């Protein structure tokens, strides 16, 4: 009852902006992402957005404390060198702002 | 076929989905259209693949599109 | 054009198991970052995937074979 | 040296016969191995700011190869796979001097 | 390098004894003297079936000498699989003045390719003057069946012409029937020997037992 | 035979639906439900055109055949 | 076979790495890291074995093994 009225606004939030995402990056390569396709892409980023959730605190409470800093999602971009590389100027571009 | 009904409903759920997206404004009317959604849900699976349908449609599309040319080319052979 | 403050504000929150766990704005524009990127890695990974069938369309089964790669590493 | 104990534990953990070529391979793979292993340990004790490297920077490790969760806790890891000796210098154990 | 061609050749190359890997693999010609050498033999089975499917990996194997491989591995097993005969028989008139091997191989494919449509048939001319036919079939709406082919030993301008029973399907009357069309025939008849032992066979048929 | 009682059933929980709806936007959410249930209703169509390819081609691997 | 390195596993800690301090029994930790990855190769081998259907462990199974199981068990 919770679970629903939660679930529902949040996949509903994310999916229209992944669906604008996809107009985004269908530009880009010139292709078209159809509705299964969105919609499983969508999902997709939900359910590992729930691993997130997961990662981003015990990140908080390995260095004991409760908030998230930049590190905690440093240790976010570690999981690859690619988009390692990536979040360091995409974190300095918001240190930027 | 229940399994079937159950991606039905997960497809229009993906219609769920867009139009709340589309109708964010619309939480609790699209709750009440929810509830009523897994009324439709209790009313036809009640009384009564999909993806593999498709796929396997397809395919015996194409192996039927193969076989009109086999057709073609016994036919012909056989008339000369 | 990406995922919004308002977005990642509520997203994000809906899961966490403690009520007074927050993250901050800077923060979350790099949950923004990462979360859009999210969506643009699994896309070209798909398109890719797609290259390699040589298809035009991109569809669940393909995803489903990423995913046991998706979920590991990205 | 501990690779080829770790094959030799490869042995009687796969129970299917192999080939040396494939476990010279298999040295190399435990390379790798730990050659993430050593600089992922490194950046996980160097977010909780200790130079050196404790237990619990080790069983969040653990959970990011996710085989430590909720159901399966990290003391209940070691109780399957260490020996009797080797795991009770992890887990306190209680005997009013909990190690 | 394909599909249900790296696989077949994998399937049929661990068919074969371990002491007979050379003699087989020498005799379809992808591995060169230098490619032999690569490969280690006498280890293992399945370490020989698979750097070997390797070395045709990097070859781009094709069915075409996939079913050769089988051919030449049926030659040194043609005493499994027991062997139908046929026997051609011409009209009144001269002999077959022209049995190109080109020729054949061409007038078998055309009839066989003309109503069974996907099939691989592949000829190797063995050096006794007996063609070594291997047909695998399959109708047009399914492709060659290469799991169960139909080895057929035509020997070259004799009328009989020796076949491995291995279904009896409908094609055996098409068998005979690109059989005799061919070799410049008119009527195929099975003689009704069916014996497993094909050089037995070549000399029952051809009176070479006691000569 | 039965997928024209369903799309028929299909179509009366629409109207069911709307003689309870409330709001404007509430009825274009529904007419946009039911022309997915519409588009669903076409798959089962297409599934059943499928049978009838198959059917077919069993015609078509009989006729080549023969 | 029922054993755990103490000194081989410490002298890899300290080759692959000339800074840091294992405690008294990290090294125990660090050998139940690879106790479980080794478990994790083996069982996620037998399964892409079984995918190829290959009685065997080889070469190509492992390979595979590799990139999937060292990516999800990095951190």
């Amino acid at each position: 009852q919770q679970r629903f009225s939660y679930q529902q606004r949040l996949k509903a939030a994310v999916h229209y902006t992944v669906g604008c995402l996809c107009e985004e990056v269908a530009l880009d390569k010139e292709m078209q992402f159809s509705k299964q396709t969105i919609a499983a892409i969508s999902e997709l980023t939900f359910r590992q957005c729930e691993n997130f959730a997961k990662d981003l605190e015990m990140f908080a409470r390995h260095a004991k404390r409760t908030t998230i800093n930049t590190e905690d999602v440093k240790l976010l971009a570690r999981r690859s060198n690619s988009l390692l590389k990536y979040i360091t100027d995409k974190s300095e571009e918001i240190a930027q702002i | 076929s229940k399994s079937t009904r159950d991606h039905l409903q997960t497809m229009m759920e993906s219609v769920i989905m867009t139009i709340l997206s589309n109708s964010i404004k619309e939480k609790e009317e699209i709750q009440y259209h929810l509830n009523f959604l897994k009324k439709r849900l209790l009313q036809q699976c009640e009384t009564l693949k999909m993806e593999d349908l498709t796929n396997v449609s397809s395919l015996l599309n194409m192996e039927r599109a193969r076989d009109k040319a086999n057709e073609e080319g016994l036919a012909l052979l056989q008339e000369e | 054009s990406g995922f919004r403050k308002e977005l990642v504000s509520r997203l994000l929150h809906l899961h966490f198991k403690d009520d007074k766990t927050k993250v901050s704005g800077d923060a979350l524009q790099l949950m923004v970052e990462l979360l859009k990127v999210f969506v643009v890695e699994a896309a070209v990974r798909g398109v890719r995937q797609a290259q390699a069938e040589d298809a035009l369309r991109v569809d669940v089964d393909q995803l489903e074979k990423v995913l046991p790669q998706l979920l590991l590493d990205f | 040296a501990g690779l080829s104990h770790y094959v030799k534990l490869f042995s009687f953990y796969a129970k299917m016969p192999m080939e040396r070529k494939a476990l010279e391979m298999v040295e190399k793979c435990l390379d790798k191995y730990f050659q993430h292993l050593c600089d992922d340990l490194e950046v996980f004790a160097a977010h909780a700011g200790r130079k050196t490297v404790k237990p619990e920077d080790l069983e969040l490790l653990m959970r990011r190869q996710g085989l430590v969760t909720d159901q399966v806790s990290l003391h209940v890891l070691v109780e399957r796979h260490l020996p009797l000796e080797y795991r009770q210098l992890l887990i306190p154990c209680a005997y009013s001097g909990n190690s | 390098m394909d599909e249900t061609v790296a696989e077949f050749i994998k399937r049929t190359i661990l068919k074969i004894p371990m002491n007979e890997l050379t003699t087989i693999l020498k005799a379809w010609d992808f591995l060169s003297e230098n490619q032999l050498q690569t490969v280690n033999f006498r280890q293992r089975k399945e370490s020989v079936v698979q750097h070997l499917i390797h070395l045709c990996e990097e070859k781009r194997a094709s069915i075409s000498d996939a079913a050769l491989l089988d051919i030449i591995y049926m030659q040194f097993h043609q005493h499994q699989k027991v062997w139908d005969v046929f026997q051609m028989s011409k009209g009144p008139g001269e002999d077959v003045d022209l049995f190109d091997m080109k020729q054949f191989k061409n007038s078998f494919k055309k009839i066989l390719q003309r109503a069974l449509k996907n099939v691989t048939v592949s000829f190797r001319e063995t050096e006794e003057n007996a063609v070594w036919i291997r047909i695998a079939w399959g109708t047009q709406y399914t492709k060659p069946n290469q799991y169960k082919p139909t080895y057929v030993v035509y020997y070259s301008q004799t009328p009989y012409a020796f076949t491995s029973s291995s279904m009896l399907r409908r094609n055996t009357p098409l068998l005979g029937q690109a059989l005799t069309i061919a070799s410049k025939h008119h009527q195929i008849v099975k003689m009704d020997l069916r014996s497993r032992y094909l050089d037995s066979l070549k000399a029952i048929v051809f009176k070479q037992y006691n000569q | 035979k039965e997928l024209n009682i369903v799309l028929p059933e299909f179509e009366k929980t629409h109207l069911e639906h709307q003689q309870r709806i409330e709001s404007k936007v509430c009825k274009a959410a529904i007419a946009t439900f039911y022309v997915n249930v519409k588009e669903q209703f076409i798959k089962m169509l297409k599934e059943s055109q499928m049978l009838t390819n198959l059917k077919r081609k069993n015609a078509k691997m009989i006729s080549d055949i023969e | 076979k029922r054993k755990a390195p103490r000194g081989f596993l410490k002298r890899v800690f300290k080759r692959k790495k000339p800074q840091l301090r294992l405690e008294k029994s990290g090294d125990l930790l660090v050998h139940l890291n690879c106790l479980l990855f080794v478990h994790r190769l083996a069982e996620e081998s037998r399964t892409n074995a079984c995918a190829s259907k290959c009685r065997v462990i080889n070469k190509e199974h492992v390979l595979a093994a590799a990139k999937v199981i060292l990516k999800k068990s990095r951190g």
